[PDB]
RNA sequence: AGGAUAGUGGCCUACCAUGGUUUCAACGGGUAACGGGGAAUAAGGGUUCGAUUCCGGAGAGGGAGCCUGAGAAACGGCUACCACAUCCAAGGAAGGCAGCAGGCGCGCAAAUUACCCAAUCCCGACACGGGGAGGUAGUGACAAUAAAUAACGAUACAGGGUUGUAAUUGGAAUGAGUACAAUGUAAAUACCUUAACGAGGAACAAUUGGAGGGCAAGUCUGGUGCCAGCAGCCGCGGUAAUUCCAGCUCCAAAAGCGUAUAUUAAAGUUGUUGCAGUUAAAAAGCUCGUAGUUGAACCUUGGGCUUGGCUGGCCGGUCCUGGACCCAGCCGAGCCUUUCCUUCUGGCCAGGACUUUUAC
C-alpha cells in the first residue's frame, strides 16, 4: 500500500573519494514513486548516516510503476561530501548555493569586448573619455 | 504535328455534372477491427450462388 | 560527430501486389490471429524467409562442422526455448517445415485468448493495449511479445488491474459514486 | 569452340570485348554520355520550374480526336522552352500567362504518353500550391 | 597535416578498451609514456571501465589530484598516462596492487597481486648496445634505460627490475622450451612455451608455441614476452585461465557446467 | 662533382652521355571523379553507388610568398596582386562562415541568429578557467522500431450439430489529451511513473490509390456525347460509357498512400557462369600475317612389410556413454623393392656450406 522497500546492490567501498557507493532499488506499490528526500532520510535510517553525507539521482520508473532504479552515495563526512560533489547536487540538496551568472552570451559577448583593450580599463576608459572632446 | 485549337471548351464535363452530396453514412472501423470484418464476409458467412462468388454484386 | 545508431527494416512485401491464391491465405491467417494490418503477416514471413537461408547454408556443410554444430544447435535452442519447436524435432530439417502459424501461436495475444483469459482473440489484443497483463511481476502492452516456455506459466492479470485484484476502473466509479 | 575466347590468361580479351559491346545498350549509352545531362531539358533532375508563356491546345492523335489542354512553359533553371500538359477535367482555367509552374515527366523516361505528340512533362504545381489541391477545392490558388 | 594529432574519436580508439559507441563522440588519447599508444591502457578507462570506481571523468581527475595513484612505484596525476603490460598500479587508500597481463581473451585483465609480487616488474629486451663514454644499457619494452646490466643479456631476453631501484636482479635467456605470453596479433594473451624459433633473415623471425593443452600457433618474434625460465614456473603470476585458449564450444561448455 | 635540404634523390647547378614510357595501351582527352572502410539490389556469378558519423588526403574567395614555432607555405597568422567589397571629415583605414546560428542567391532540393560545459573529451602556468568540439532542446512524415482508431454481453430474428452474422439496448476497459506531484535535467522539455479530470454517432469520425485486361475489385444509377476527359501499355468517349465527371458499392495497402527521376532484380535484353549471327540485328570479298590468345604424346608405376588416428557394427564392457581383440571403409606415417628425399660439427635441436626458375 506505501510500503517502500529499498534494496541495494554492486556495493562499492570507494576510500579514494571517502565514499560508499551502490545501485538503489525501490518497491513503492500502490505510491507514484518516492521523492529523492524521503529517499535520504530513509537511507538515513537504515545506514546509520548522516542524512547530508547521502546522495541520489538518476532514478526511472520502470513500466506498470511500483518499482524504481537509481545510483546512490553516502560519504564518510559531510566534510568528505561537499568536497567530492558536483556543485548541482549539492544545490539538490540544500548544502550549495546556486552561483549566478549571466548568460553565455554576455560572457563571451564581455570577454571579447575586454580583448580590444590593452592595459588597465582605467587607462582605456579614461584615454578614450580625453578624445571624446564634445 | 499542326497544333492549335479553341480553349474555351475546358471543364466542359465537369462544370455540367450536376452535384451530388454523399449521404452522411457509418463510419468503417479502423486497424485490427476491419480485417475482422472482411474475415467473417468472405470465410464464414459466404454468399456464393453454387460457386459463384461475387464481391460486388450489381443489383441484378 | 557520434558513432551513428544501427536499425533495420522487420519485414518484406509480396513481389505481386495482386494475387488470391495469396490475399485470401493471408486475410484467413489475419482473421484467426487477430491481427491489425497485413504488415504483421509480412514481418513473421520476413524473419522466417531469414531462418531458412540461415538453416540451408548449415545444411550444406558436412555433418559435425564446427559452424553447423555450434550455430545450428544454438539457434534450435533458441526455437525451442520460445516453444516454436517441439522437444522431438531438434534435428534442423524440422526447422525448414516450420509455418507462420508456429510464430503466431506464440504470440501474447494467441496466447492470453488461448488461456482463457478472454473470450475472443480480438478481446485479447485489446486486454494487452489496456495494460491489463503482466507476465511475471513486469506489465507488458505489446500484442506480438513472444512467450517464452518459462513464462508460459506465469500469465496472469496485473495485480493493480481491475479485473486481477486492483481498484476499480475510470467508469465504475463515476457510476457507484452517484 | 563458343567463339569467344575461353583460355585462362585470356581476361584482357574478355573485359575489353564487353566494355567494347556494352555500348550496343542504348540504356548505357545514355548513363556514361550523360544525355540527360547535356539534352534532357531538366538536366538530369527529376522536376523544374518554369514560366508559363501562353495557352495552346495539343490535337491528339488518330484515331483519338479531342484537344489536350496544355502550356508553354520556359524553365528557370536554363531558359529552355517546353510543353506540359495540364491533366484533369478544366485544370487549364487555373494555369495562367506568366503563372510560376512546377514540372515533372510524363513517366515514360523522355517519351510521349498517349496520342499527345512531342509533350513530356505534365504540370504538378501552379503558384506553388498543387494542381490537384486546387482540382479537389482542398486549397484556393493565391493571387 | 601541419602537426601532431591530440583528440582521439570514439570509434578510432583501440578495440580492447571495450567503450561502447553512443557514450560520446570523442575518447581519451593517451598521453606520449612507456607504451606505445595502440598497446596502453588510459589511467581513466581503468578506474570507470574496468574498476569502476569513478562515475565519469570529472572523479578520476579528483582520485589522482590526491596522490593515490601510484604507477612503478611512483605518484602519477596524468589522467591520460599510458600504463601498459607488466605496470604496477597501487592505491594505497583502497590496499590494493595490479599488474597489467594480457588475458587470453585479448584485454587488460583485473589482476590484483600480493604487496610481495608487485615489488618488481619484468621487462623485454629491445635492444643492448653501447652508450656515451662506453657504457652499455638495455632498452625494456616500457622505455626504461637501465645501464650496466649482465653481459650476458642479448635482445628478446626477459630482465627482472626491483621497480624500486630501476636495476635488474636477474634474468632469463630467450631460447626453446621458456615460458612465453604473446603480446600481439590474434594469439595475443595464449601463453606457452616455446617450440622452434623460425629464421628468416631480412624478414620476421617466426616463433612456434605450444599450448598447455598442446595446441600450436605461431607468432611474430615482436610479439613474444619471455615470462618464465621453464613451463609452469612464470616469474608473476597469471590471471584467471592462466591464458589457455578455448574454443568457442568448449566455453559454451565450460559456462554450462559452471551454471 | 658540387649546392641545397632534416635527410635520399635531376631536388637544383656545372660538365658529360642519349637515354626513359608505349598496342601487356604509353601519352592525351573526359569524368554530372577526393580514395577507402562501406551502401542499394541481390540463387550463384554479377550490376549500381559511396559529397556525408571512421581512417587517409586536399582547401580556407583565387593564386603566390613568408614570420613565429618542435610542428604551418597556417589562413577565426601575416605580405603582395587579381575579383568582390566596408567606413571616411576625401587626408586615410579596415576585410574573408567550405566553423555555430542566421541572411541573400541558387535552385526540385535541406531546420533555431536558442540553453550549457552537467556528460564526452581537448587545451592551459591548472584539482579551480575556456571550449557553437561536444551535449540539450527547437524545426523535422529522410529513413527505422513497436503500435490505437474499439472489446464483451441481453433481446430479436435467420441459420446451420452446439453457436457465426444480420438490427436496437446495456454496463464495463483504456490511453491520445490534461494535470497536481515525483522522477528526469546544469536548468528545463519530453519519456517512464501517478492522485483528480479525460469515450456512444465513443464528431476522439484514416487516408491514399484503384474497380475492362495486365491486376484484387461493378456491365450498378445519373451526367456528357470523338466534346470534356481518361489512358505507364493494350485501349476507353457518336445517347443503358464495366475505363470520363459524379453518387452508391466494392478492391488494395494503411499512419501511411500516390507521382516524377535515378538505380537494382526481373535481363540468359551484355551472356565467364550464360545470349545471338542461313532467312528476324549480326561472318570482314579472299589469302598472308605481327602483337594477343591457344597449342599432340612421353621420364617412379606397381608390389611387400610395420605402425598412428577415426566411422559402422560384432563384441557391449548401456550410463545418450567408455577397452585389446574382429571385419570392412577413410586420413596419415616408416622402411624395402637398382630409389629421388641437399651437404657437415656438437651426439632430432642448434651451428656452418649449397640450392634451375615459376605458376598452382
Ligand atoms: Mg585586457
Ligand atoms: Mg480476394
Ligand atoms: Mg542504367
Ligand atoms: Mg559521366
Ligand atoms: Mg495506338
Ligand atoms: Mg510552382
Ligand atoms: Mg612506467
Ligand atoms: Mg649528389
Ligand atoms: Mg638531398
Ligand atoms: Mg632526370
Ligand atoms: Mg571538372
Ligand atoms: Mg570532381
Ligand atoms: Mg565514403
Ligand atoms: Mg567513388
Ligand atoms: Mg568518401
Ligand atoms: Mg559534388
Ligand atoms: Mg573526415
Ligand atoms: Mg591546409
Ligand atoms: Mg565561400
Ligand atoms: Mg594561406
Ligand atoms: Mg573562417
Ligand atoms: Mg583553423
Ligand atoms: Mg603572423
Ligand atoms: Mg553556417
Ligand atoms: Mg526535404
Ligand atoms: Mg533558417
Ligand atoms: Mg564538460
Ligand atoms: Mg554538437
Ligand atoms: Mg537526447
Ligand atoms: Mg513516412
Ligand atoms: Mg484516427
Ligand atoms: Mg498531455
Ligand atoms: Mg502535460
Ligand atoms: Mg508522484
Ligand atoms: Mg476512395
Ligand atoms: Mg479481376
Ligand atoms: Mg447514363
Ligand atoms: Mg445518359
Ligand atoms: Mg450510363
Ligand atoms: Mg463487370
Ligand atoms: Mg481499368
Ligand atoms: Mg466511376
Ligand atoms: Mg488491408
Ligand atoms: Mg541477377
Ligand atoms: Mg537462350
Ligand atoms: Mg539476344
Ligand atoms: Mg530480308
Ligand atoms: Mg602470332
Ligand atoms: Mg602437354
Amino acid at each position: 500500500s506505501d510500503a517502500v522497500t529499498i534494496r541495494t546492490r554492486k556495493v562499492i567501498s570507494n576510500p579514494l573519494l571517502a565514499r560508499r557507493q551502490f545501485v538503489i532499488d525501490v518497491l513503492h506499490p500502490n505510491r507514484a514513486n518516492v521523492s529523492k528526500d524521503e529517499l535520504r532520510e530513509k537511507l538515513a535510517e537504515i545506514y546509520k548516516a548522516e542524512k547530508d553525507a547521502v546522495s541520489v539521482f538518476g532514478f526511472r520508473t520502470q513500466f506498470g510503476g511500483g518499482k524504481s532504479t537509481g545510483f546512490g552515495l553516502i560519504y564518510q563526512s559531510v566534510a568528505d561530501a561537499k568536497r567530492f560533489e558536483p556543485a548541482y547536487r549539492l544545490v539538490r540538496y540544500g548544502l550549495a548555493e546556486k552561483v549566478e551568472k549571466a548568460s553565455r552570451q554576455q560572457r563571451k559577448q564581455k570577454k571579447n569586448r575586454d580583448k580590444k583593450i590593452f592595459g588597465t580599463q582605467r587607462r582605456a576608459q579614461k584615454r578614450a573619455a580625453r578624445r571624446n572632446a564634445d | 504535328g499542326k497544333v492549335h485549337g479553341s480553349l474555351a471548351r475546358a471543364g466542359k464535363v465537369k462544370s455540367q455534372t450536376p452535384k451530388v452530396e454523399k449521404q452522411e453514412k457509418p463510419k468503417k472501423p479502423q486497424g485490427r477491427a476491419y480485417m475482422r470484418l472482411l474475415y467473417t464476409r468472405r470465410f464464414v458467412n459466404v454468399t456464393l450462388t453454387n460457386g459463384k462468388r461475387k464481391m460486388n454484386p450489381s443489383p441484378a | 560527430p557520434r558513432a551513428p545508431r544501427t536499425y533495420s527494416k522487420t519485414y518484406s512485401v509480396p513481389k505481386r501486389p495482386y494475387e488470391s491464391a495469396r490475399l485470401d491465405a493471408e486475410l484467413k491467417l489475419a482473421g484467426e490471429y487477430g491481427l491489425k494490418n497485413k504488415r504483421e503477416i509480412y514481418r513473421i514471413g520476413f524473419q522466417l524467409s531469414k531462418i531458412r537461408r540461415a538453416a540451408r547454408d548449415l545444411l550444406t556443410r558436412d555433418e559435425k562442422d564446427p559452424k553447423r554444430l555450434f550455430e545450428g544447435n544454438a539457434l534450435i535452442r533458441r526455437l525451442v526455448r520460445i516453444g516454436v519447436l517441439s522437444e522431438d524435432k531438434m534435428k534442423l530439417d524440422y526447422v525448414l517445415a516450420l509455418k507462420p502459424e508456429d510464430f503466431l501461436e506464440r504470440r501474447l495475444q494467441t496466447q492470453v485468448f488461448k488461456l482463457g483469459l478472454a473470450r475472443s482473440i480480438h478481446h485479447a489484443r485489446v486486454l494487452i493495449t489496456q495494460r491489463h497483463i503482466a507476465v511475471g511481476k513486469q506489465i507488458v502492452n505489446i500484442p506480438s511479445f513472444t512467450v517464452r516456455l518459462d513464462s508460459q506459466k506465469h500469465i496472469d492479470f496485473a495485480h493493480n488491474s481491475p479485473y486481477g485484484g486492483g481498484r476499480a476502473g475510470r467508469v465504475k466509479r463515476k457510476n457507484q459514486g452517484k | 569452340g563458343k567463339g569467344k575466347p575461353r583460355g585462362l590468361n585470356s581476361a584482357r580479351k574478355l573485359r575489353v570485348h564487353r566494355r567494347n559491346n556494352r555500348w550496343a545498350d542504348q540504356a548505357y549509352k545514355a548513363r556514361l554520355l550523360g544525355t540527360a545531362f547535356k539534352s534532357s531539358p531538366f538536366g538530369g533532375s527529376s522536376h523544374a520550374k518554369g514560366i508559363v508563356l501562353e495557352k495552346i491546345g495539343i490535337e491528339s492523335k488518330q484515331p483519338n480526336s479531342a484537344i489536350r489542354k496544355c502550356v508553354r512553359v520556359q524553365l528557370i533553371k536554363n531558359g529552355k522552352k517546353v510543353t506540359a500538359f495540364v491533366p484533369n477535367d478544366g485544370c487549364l482555367n487555373f494555369v495562367d500567362e506568366n503563372d510560376e509552374v512546377l514540372l515533372a515527366g510524363f513517366g515514360r523516361r523522355g517519351k510521349a504518353k498517349g496520342d499527345i505528340p512531342g509533350v513530356r512533362f505534365k504540370v504538378v504545381k501552379v503558384s506553388g500550391v498543387s494542381l490537384l489541391a486546387l482540382w479537389k477545392e482542398k486549397k484556393e490558388k493565391p493571387r | 597535416a601541419r602537426g601532431p594529432k591530440k583528440h582521439l574519436k570514439r570509434l578510432a580508439a583501440p578495440s580492447h578498451w571495450m567503450l561502447d559507441k553512443l557514450s560520446g563522440t570523442y575518447a581519451p588519447r593517451p598521453s606520449a609514456g612507456p607504451h606505445k599508444l595502440r598497446e596502453s591502457l588510459p589511467l581513466v578507462v581503468f578506474l570507470r571501465n574496468r574498476l569502476k570506481y569513478a562515475l565519469n571523468g570529472r572523479e578520476v581527475k579528483a582520485i589522482m589530484m590526491q596522490q593515490h595513484v601510484q604507477v612503478d612505484g611512483k605518484v602519477r596525476t596524468d589522467t591520460t598516462y599510458p600504463a601498459g603490460f607488466m605496470d604496477v598500479i597501487t592505491l594505497e587508500a583502497t590496499n590494493e596492487h595490479f599488474r597489467l597481463v594480457y588475458d587470453v581473451k585479448g584485454k587488460f585483465a583485473v589482476h590484483r597481486i600480493s604487496a610481495e609480487e608487485a615489488a618488481y616488474k619484468l621487462g623485454k629486451v629491445k635492444k643492448v648496445q653501447l652508450g656515451k663514454k662506453g657504457v652499455p644499457y638495455v632498452v625494456t619494452h616500457d622505455g626504461r634505460t637501465i645501464r650496466y646490466p649482465d653481459p650476458l643479456i642479448r635482445a628478446n631476453d626477459t630482465v627482472k627490475i626491483d621497480l624500486a631501484t630501476g636495476k635488474i636482479d636477474d634474468f632469463i635467456k630467450f631460447d626453446t622450451g621458456r615460458l612465453v605470453m604473446v603480446t600481439g596479433g590474434r594469439n595475443l594473451g595464449r601463453v606457452g612455451v616455446i617450440v622452434h624459433r623460425e629464421k628468416h633473415e631480412g624478414g620476421f623471425d617466426l616463433v612456434h608455441i605450444k599450448d598447455a593443452l598442446e595446441n600450436t600457433f605461431v607468432t611474430r618474434l615482436s610479439n613474444v614476452f619471455v615470462i618464465g625460465t621453464e613451463a609452469g614456473k612464470p616469474w608473476v603470476s597469471l590471471p584467471k585461465g592462466k591464458g589457455i585458449k578455448l574454443s568457442i564450444s568448449e566455453e559454451r561448455d565450460r559456462r554450462r557446467a559452471q551454471q
